[PDB]
């Protein structure tokens, strides 16, 4: 059912958590 | 001097490869940091908190991603009995074409793991019924990971950093906590359940597309606000009722049945909206006690100064506590450990017996692996509470401050608990494995009708107040002409009966002398363990043999061969022979389990009923005999897919030894090995042209016993989960 | 490009390459003298 | 306070900056970074605004093509390219990462992206009316926008119809 | 380095001195006892922590303890 | 200028080693990603044509888990193309080159990472000086202008839904397939 | 305010809102509260069985009086023994 779309959807969305969890990996 | 570790200068000074190692082992010990902060502590630990929360997101995320992209969701809910849910794709190059085969025969074109963690049976219950629905809530939950991460970021920065105030404000905590995080928390999953949960099991969809427009209850509103609030419980899903269809289905939002649906074998899902609309009542009540910023409530520290009995028996009572506490994260650490260590058990406990998800009562071995999951981890839970409270009495407790309270008095009696907890653990110990001995030699001999075999009458008589009615006991519930009865008849008692009373359900097993031998073997096992974490912290700060043990502090390898040897001596260590157990009562208590479960699933009662007053019966009928399967996973004729479990078992066998090395041989020995390695690198041509930066030595007296205990407790785990699971699957 | 390929690239990132420049970056940091 | 005149203000609210009629009856301001909560208002109020506006307009005026010809705000969203929406978010994604240093820096002034093109505000005297009126109307916009999306909601008519 | 303290209960035996390996210790005069002597840790930094002082000691509890602290190659006991 | 300054100094503070190296926000990195998407975007012309030309034997043809083992396999029970199989051995040969340029590069050519106390070039700014000929700044020029490109044939595949081959031939006027 | 207290009767300021009360007060209304919410649990529940249709709202907030009036009590002993 899910799409190719849906899946980069996804990865794209996850490079928030990402780059936010590098962000505070640092600050701490 | 070596940067690495930045927050110890004294490890960071150490020129071997000690350096590294407790360099990562305290990593997470932010008091004992060179040059902490009170403020500073606090606001490190909120930011750590955001992370751990946004970890555990992204872990739901993927779940729920991997199922939508890689699953059977679809076809699974059309076939939830029969159809194995898939977890995830196996991606392996490693595999042979016998493997790929062996893996792939649960429906689809491409090799998978089967999920034993009941989430489709959890998703399908709450109202999910495509891969779209679980793809959005991935999608969801990816965002709501990434917020917390950014307030990890913000609440360390400058402007946002919360005073050392704002993290004391005790009785503002425990407002929002009681009314907001759980009250309307559990209001807001009453809504969920009204409003999508129950149609969609009455065979209504209802999403975000439609569920402005479409009412929970015909009535609206309307009967809410008229205080006609019976409304809403007229006309039940039907006893046909097939469930995802209109067929049997009912009108009802909030019951009071009791019992299970028949088809799904799980508690009414109306029962369950309304279970968590009441206990949100409740919870926003109790959270308007404490005092914030309008005079009304209470003050914590003034319940506790004044809660001191007249008759002086314990002697100041609550007085100081108030500050021992609040100036302990150790003490409240404890207190968090040890409580949500009994929640987790309480769960285990009542998810078998009374299970909420449809069909999972179906799905054994993940009946077997949810209840197994669990105990292990209040198990884990239950020790680190105590291993807190140890660290409490060395790091934070102030004897002058906590004079003659109920804190104080504790310690000045601690030979007397100590010494109790011995004679009930002895006690239990030698009449329980003296019993068990006495029936093995009997039946050894052939004369089964000499055991020693005691009726658990109490507890039977406690199911008969439930109103089981097996054993005639005639006693509230199980009396017809009781109030107790008479007060219930028309609520839910009828559902609760009926429950209790059937024999193909967990709800209230059947118990004989077998259950009486295991009960007073998980007693021993409780008192055992408890014996050795309470010793611990009650001597944690000094005994004879070490006067000025917190000197010393949680953690330190020993205090010498003289005053006749003092090894394992800290109170790390009484955590660390805590371990052993735990494991071993967990051990106990999940074979019980399992076993009781494996007879009863399998339509042989008998078999343990007469097996397990005896521990050969234990040693023959479950471990020998549920074996098979697993061991067969892989052989010379081929592979089938116990062959990964197989080989899992395998691997906790090794881990699980490899730790006994640790355990048995002490460092002494190795220091000196390692010397001669050292000598032969450095002559030995060609080779001693490289050099270590890090000067070789074996590891530390501490490091050891923990890496020990890793590799032991790691070792059961990956033994006994491939057993539970092939063992269930080889024979169902 | 399809969604079928992806275990294909990823496995062997996460698995081969991932930890690998983990393993040398923690190796670097943990002999700075700085 | 002036808003609610039989209580008190908050200490933090001392009637100086722009928009104070010390209306905090909860005491937020105590507890929470006033500076980022000032700049977090004027950026809800000028959404709203631009929101306020969007709605009325595109209710009576449209761009030409079939695709943009829907009266009705909340149905124009499925109808508009998605293309269309992402360049919208990749706009808005620009100018946010762009502020986002000022925003944190507190150095500049609650809402002040140094954006006067026309240099309407010369005068400091005229920029103080501007920053209060600025507020005024984003506060009204607030609701009233708030008012227009759960009115279509409720009843299914676009705001003049209704 | 290890940290090595003597406690005012000492009876100035010389036990602990002459049980060190490591020539950490030695007595100094003092007035506190009869034995007209105390021990003294002048030299910690070769100190490896064996705690052979403590065994020797006779006091209750005893008069000299050491608190093992900071390694080095010294105190690691290291000869590579 | 101003706002790009400062995020560079942002940068450099958050990851001085990495930035000292040349890497992340640095001219350095620029450069080297600028000369990787112009040789990138010559590549996808170059497959568009190959494909359309017939050049790959067996384009279509899928891989024998008997003769190349388990690698063939990919998530779905699918198995690896002839066509794909092929275009990833072709950047293997290339894969190969860089990393024995980057370890061993040289003498003369540009390397990879700073030296130990070498300073990074001046940033070119939001225009470059304008050198026609073999010159760093047309090098810059071209450089940005490729990755620019490869940004917004990528961007344009998934918000489209058309191959990014379909994308660049339609935009070169149909001339390679 | 330290609400310690020492010996074998608490000093009336830990009734806090109820603190100035009488005695008498609190021993009377103890006793009502008590029979009320007695009678509130009979009727709700032990005079016929409870149905979804017979559940009288004032039975439920009367069946509270119950443990309000063991508070009553111990706030009625307090003031008693302090003389107030
Ligand atoms: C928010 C919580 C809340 C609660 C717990 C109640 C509870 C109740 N309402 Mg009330 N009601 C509420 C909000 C609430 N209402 C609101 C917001 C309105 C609009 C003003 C009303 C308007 C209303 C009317 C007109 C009546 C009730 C009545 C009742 C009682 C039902 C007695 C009965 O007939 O059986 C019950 C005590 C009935 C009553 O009091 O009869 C004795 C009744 O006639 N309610
Ligand atoms: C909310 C839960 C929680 C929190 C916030 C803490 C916080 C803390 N604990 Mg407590 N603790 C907990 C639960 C918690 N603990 C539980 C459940 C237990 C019982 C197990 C304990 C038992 C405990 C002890 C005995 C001690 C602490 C200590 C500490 C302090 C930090 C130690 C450290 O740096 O860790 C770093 C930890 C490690 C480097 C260990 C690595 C992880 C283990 C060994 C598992 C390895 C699994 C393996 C990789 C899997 C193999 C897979 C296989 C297939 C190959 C820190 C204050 C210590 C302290 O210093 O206080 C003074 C201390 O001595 N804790
Ligand atoms: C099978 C393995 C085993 C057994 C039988 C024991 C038994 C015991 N442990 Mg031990 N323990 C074990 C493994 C075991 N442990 C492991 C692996 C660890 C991790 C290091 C520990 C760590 C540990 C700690 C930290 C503590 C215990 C304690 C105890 C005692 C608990 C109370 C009890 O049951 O009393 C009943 C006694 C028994 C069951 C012992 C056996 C009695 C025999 C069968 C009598 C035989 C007599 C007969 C005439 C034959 C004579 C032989 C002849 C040669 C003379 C008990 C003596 C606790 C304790 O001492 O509490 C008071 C305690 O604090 N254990
Ligand atoms: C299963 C339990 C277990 C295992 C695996 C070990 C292993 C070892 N012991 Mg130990 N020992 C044990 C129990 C065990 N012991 C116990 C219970 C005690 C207490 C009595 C001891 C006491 C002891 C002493 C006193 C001595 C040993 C020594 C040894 C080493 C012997 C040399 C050798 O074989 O190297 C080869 C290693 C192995 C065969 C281990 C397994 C290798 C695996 C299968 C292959 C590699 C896999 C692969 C690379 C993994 C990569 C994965 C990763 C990338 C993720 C070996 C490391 C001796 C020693 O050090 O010799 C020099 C030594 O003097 N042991
Ligand atoms: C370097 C960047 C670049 C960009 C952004 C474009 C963009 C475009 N090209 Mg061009 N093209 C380019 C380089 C580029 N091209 C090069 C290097 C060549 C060969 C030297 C061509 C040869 C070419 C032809 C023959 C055609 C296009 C066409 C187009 C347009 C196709 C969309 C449409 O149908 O309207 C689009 C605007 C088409 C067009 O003009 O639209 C009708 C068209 O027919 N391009
Ligand atoms: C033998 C048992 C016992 C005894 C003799 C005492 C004695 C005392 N308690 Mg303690 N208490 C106890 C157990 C006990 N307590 C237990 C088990 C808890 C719960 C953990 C408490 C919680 C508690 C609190 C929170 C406070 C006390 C206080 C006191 C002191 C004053 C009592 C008072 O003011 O009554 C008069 C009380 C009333 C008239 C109120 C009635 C009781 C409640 C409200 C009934 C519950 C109703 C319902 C659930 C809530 C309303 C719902 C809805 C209407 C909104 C007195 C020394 C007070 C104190 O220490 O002062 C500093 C105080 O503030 N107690
Ligand atoms: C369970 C035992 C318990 C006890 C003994 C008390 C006792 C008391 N409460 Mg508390 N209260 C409780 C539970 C309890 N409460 C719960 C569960 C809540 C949440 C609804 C509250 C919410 C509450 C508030 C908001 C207030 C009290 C107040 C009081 C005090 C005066 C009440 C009175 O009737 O004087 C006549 C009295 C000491 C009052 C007080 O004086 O606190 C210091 C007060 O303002 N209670
Ligand atoms: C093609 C391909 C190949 C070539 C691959 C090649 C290297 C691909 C290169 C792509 C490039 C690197 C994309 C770069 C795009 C960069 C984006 C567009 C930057 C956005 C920055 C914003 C604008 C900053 C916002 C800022 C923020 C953060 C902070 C604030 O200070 C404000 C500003 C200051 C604005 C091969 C070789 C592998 C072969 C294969 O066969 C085909
Ligand atoms: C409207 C516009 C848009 C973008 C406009 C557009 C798409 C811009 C993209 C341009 C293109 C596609 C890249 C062109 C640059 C590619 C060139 C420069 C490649 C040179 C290759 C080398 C130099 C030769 C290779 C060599 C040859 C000789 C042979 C080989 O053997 C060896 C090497 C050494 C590799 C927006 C929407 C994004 C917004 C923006 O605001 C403005
Ligand atoms: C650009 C683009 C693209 C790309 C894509 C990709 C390439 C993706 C990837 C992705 C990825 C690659 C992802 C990842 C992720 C990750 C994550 C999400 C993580 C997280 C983590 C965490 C959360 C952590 C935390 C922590 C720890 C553990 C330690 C310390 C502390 C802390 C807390 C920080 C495409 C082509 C589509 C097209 C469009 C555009
Ligand atoms: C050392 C220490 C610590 C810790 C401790 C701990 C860890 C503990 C634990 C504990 C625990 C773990 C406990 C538990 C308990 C429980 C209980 C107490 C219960 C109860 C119950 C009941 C009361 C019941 C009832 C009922 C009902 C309700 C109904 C049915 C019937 C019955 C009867 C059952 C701390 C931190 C503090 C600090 C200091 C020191
Ligand atoms: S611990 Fe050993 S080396 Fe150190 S002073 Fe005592 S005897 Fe000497
Ligand atoms: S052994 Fe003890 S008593 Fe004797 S000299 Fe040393 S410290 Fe003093």
């Amino acid at each position: 059912m899910i799409n190719d779309s849906q899946i980069f959807i996804a990865l794209i969305l996850s490079l928030v958590p990402a780059v936010l969890a590098l962000k505070l990996a640092r600050e701490l | 001097v070596t940067k690495f570790p930045k927050f110890s200068q004294a490890l960071a000074q150490d020129p071997t490869t000690r350096r590294i190692w407790y360099g990562i082992a305290t990593a997470h010990d932010f008091e004992s940091h060179d040059n902490i902060t009170e403020e500073n502590l606090y606001q490190r630990i909120f930011a750590s908190h955001f992370g751990h929360l946004a970890i555990i997101f992204l872990w739901t995320s993927g779940n729920l991603f991997h199922v939508a992209w890689q699953g059977n969701f679809e076809k699974w809910i059309l076939n939830p009995t029969k159809i194995k849910p898939i977890a995830h794709a196996i991606w392996d190059p490693h595999f042979g074409q016998a493997a790929l085969k062996a893996f792939s025969q649960t429906g689809v074109d491409y090799p998978t793991n089967i999920s034993y963690s009941g989430l489709y049976h959890w998703w399908y219950t709450i109202g999910i019924r495509t891969n779209n629905d679980l793809y959005l809530g991935a999608l969801f939950l990816l965002v709501i990971s990434g917020l917390f991460l950014f307030a990890g970021w913000l609440h360390l920065q400058p402007k946002f950093k919360p005073s050392l105030a704002w993290f004391k404000n005790n009785e503002s905590r425990l407002n929002h906590h009681l009314a907001g995080l759980f009250g309307v928390s559990s209001l807001a999953w009453a809504g969920h359940l009204v409003h999508v949960a129950i149609p969609e099991a009455r065979g209504q969809h209802v999403g975000w597309d439609n569920f402005l427009s479409t009412k929970p209850h015909p009535a609206g509103l309307e009967p809410f606000f008229k205080g006609q609030w019976s409304v809403y419980a007229d006309g039940p899903d039907s006893m046909n009722h097939v469930f995802n269809t209109s067929e049997g289905a009912g009108k009802a939002i909030l019951t009071f049945l009791g019992g299970f649906h028949p088809q799904t074998k799980s508690l009414w899902l109306t029962d369950i909206a309304h279970h968590h609309l009441a206990i949100a009542v409740i919870f926003i009540i109790a959270g308007h006690m404490y005092r914030t910023n309008w005079s009304i409530g209470h003050s914590l520290k003034e319940i506790l100064d004044a809660h001191r009995a007249p008759g002086g028996r314990l002697g100041d009572g609550h007085k100081g506590l108030f500050e021992t506490i609040n100036n302990s994260l150790h003490f409240q650490l404890g207190l968090a450990l040890a409580s949500l260590g009994v929640i987790t058990s309480l769960v285990a406990q009542h998810m078998y017996a009374m299970p909420s998800y449809v069909f999972i009562a179906n799905d054994f071995t993940t009946q077997a692996a949810l209840y197994t999951h669990h105990q292990y981890i209040a198990g884990f839970l239950m020790v680190g509470a105590f291993a807190h409270g140890a660290i409490f009495f060395i790091r934070d407790y102030n004897p002058e401050q906590n004079k003659n309270n109920v804190l104080a008095r504790m310690l000045e009696h601690k030979e007397a608990i100590i010494s109790h907890l011995s004679w009930v653990s002895l006690f239990l110990g030698f009449h329980t494995l003296g019993i068990y001995v006495h029936n093995d030699v009997v039946v050894a001999f052939g004369s089964p009708e000499k055991q020693i075999l005691i009726e658990p009458v109490f507890a039977q008589w406690i199911q008969a107040a439930s109103g089981k009615a097996l054993y005639g006991f005639n006693i509230l519930l199980s009396s017809s002409d009781s109030v107790a009865t008479r007060a219930g008849e028309s609520l839910w008692l009828p559902g609760w009966l009926k429950g209790v009373n059937d024999t193909n359900n967990s709800l209230f097993l059947d118990i004989g002398p077998g259950d009486f031998l295991v009960h007073h073997a998980i007693a021993l096992g409780l008192h055992t363990t408890t014996l050795i974490l309470v010793k611990g912290a009650l001597d944690a700060r000094g005994s004879k043999l070490m006067p000025d043990k917190k000197d010393f502090g949680y953690s330190f390898p020993c205090d010498g061969p003289g005053r006749g040897g003092t090894c394992d001596i800290s109170a790390w260590d009484a955590f660390y022979l805590a371990m052993f157990w735990m494991l071993n009562t967990l051990g106990w208590l999940t074979f019980y389990w399992h076993w009781k479960h494996l007879t009863l699933w399998g339509g042989n009662v008998n078999q343990f009923n007469e097996s397990s007053t005896y521990l050969m019966g234990w040693f023959r009928d479950y471990l020998w005999l549920n074996s098979s399967p697993l061991i067969n996973g892989y052989n010379p004729y081929g592979v089938n897919n116990l062959s990964v479990w197989a080989w899992m078992f395998l691997f906790g066998h090794l881990v699980w030894a490899t730790g006994f090395m640790f355990l048995i041989s002490w460092r002494g020995y190795w220091q000196e090995l390692i010397e001669t390695l050292a000598w032969a690198h450095e002559r030995t041509p060609l080779a001693n042209l490289i050099k270590w930066k890090d000067k070789p030595v074996a590891l530390s007296i501490v490091q050891a016993r923990l890496v020990g205990l890793a590799h032991f407790a790691v070792g059961y785990i990956l033994t006994y989960a491939p057993f539970v699971i092939a063992s269930t699957v080889g024979k169902f | 490009m399809t969604a079928s390929y992806l275990p294909s690239i990823l496995v062997p990132i996460i698995g081969l390459v991932f930890p690998f420049i983990s393993m040398a970056l923690f190796f670097i940091y943990v002999e700075q003298e700085e | 306070s002036r808003a609610l005149p039989f209580l008190e203000a908050p200490k933090k609210l001392d009637g100086k900056i722009p928009g104070d009629a010390g209306f905090d009856p909860l005491y937020i301001s105590d507890n929470m970074n006033l500076d980022y909560l000032r700049a977090s208002e004027i950026k809800h109020c000028r959404v709203a605004m631009l929101a306020a506006l969007g709605y009325i307009t595109q209710e009576f005026f449209h761009l030409p093509g079939d695709v943009f010809n829907e009266k009705h705000a909340l149905a124009a969203i499925h109808k508009v390219p998605i293309e269309g929406w992402i360049q919208i978010i990749l706009f808005i994604s620009l100018v946010e990462i762009a502020t986002f240093r000022t925003t944190f820096s507190f150095d500049r002034e609650p809402g002040d992206f140094g954006f006067d093109p026309l240099g309407l505000a010369k005068s400091p005297q005229l920029r103080r009316r501007y920053q209060e009126s600025e507020i005024r109307n984003g506060r009204l916009a607030m609701i009233a926008v708030i008012g227009f999306i759960v009115q279509e909601l409720v009843t299914g008519k676009s705001v003049v119809e209704q | 380095a290890h940290n090595v303290k003597i406690y005012d209960t000492c009876i100035g035996c010389t036990q602990c001195v002459r049980a060190c390996p490591c020539d950490v210790l030695e007595m100094v005069p003092w007035d506190g006892c009869k034995a007209l002597q105390i021990a003294s840790a002048p030299r910690t930094e070769d100190c490896v922590g064996c705690k052979r002082c403590e065994t020797a000691c006779p006091t209750d509890f005893l008069s000299i303890r050491v608190y093992l602290g900071a390694e080095t190659s010294r105190s690691m006991g290291l000869a590579y | 200028l101003g706002i790009f300054r400062q995020a560079m100094k942002d940068f450099a503070s958050e990851y001085p080693d990495f930035v000292s190296r040349g890497l992340g926000v640095t001219s350095k990195a620029e450069r080297w990603n600028g000369r990787h998407a112009m040789f990138g975007l010559l590549a996808i012309v170059l497959t568009g044509y190959a494909k359309g030309h017939g050049w790959i034997p067996n384009a279509d043809q899928v891989l024998d888990m008997q003769q190349w083992g388990t690698l063939v396999m990919e998530g779905f029970n699918q198995k690896i193309t002839n066509e794909r199989a092929i275009v990833l051995v072709a950047h293997i040969h290339v894969l190969l080159v860089s990393i024995a340029a980057a370890i061993a590069p040289f003498s003369f050519q540009d390397r990879l990472l700073l030296r130990p106390g070498e300073k990074d070039e001046e940033p070119a700014g939001l225009l470059p000086p304008f050198k026609l000929g073999l010159t760093k700044e047309a090098e810059l020029w071209n450089g940005r202008l490729a990755m620019l490109g490869v940004t917004f044939i990528v961007a344009t595949s998934i918000i489209t839904g058309q191959s990014i081959l379909d994308v660049v031939n339609k935009g070169l006027g149909n001339i390679l397939y | 305010k330290d609400t310690f207290w020492t010996g074998k009767v608490p000093p009336s300021t830990v009734l806090g809102i109820g603190e100035k009360v009488p005695s008498a007060a609190y021993i009377i209304s103890s006793v009502v509260c008590l029979l009320v919410g007695s009678y509130c649990v009979y009727e709700s529940n032990l005079l016929s069985p409870l149905t979804v249709t017979t559940i009288n709202p004032l039975y439920v907030l009367g069946s509270l009086l119950v443990p309000y009036s063991w508070g009553l009590h111990v706030a009625g002993w307090i003031q008693l023994k302090n003389g107030k």
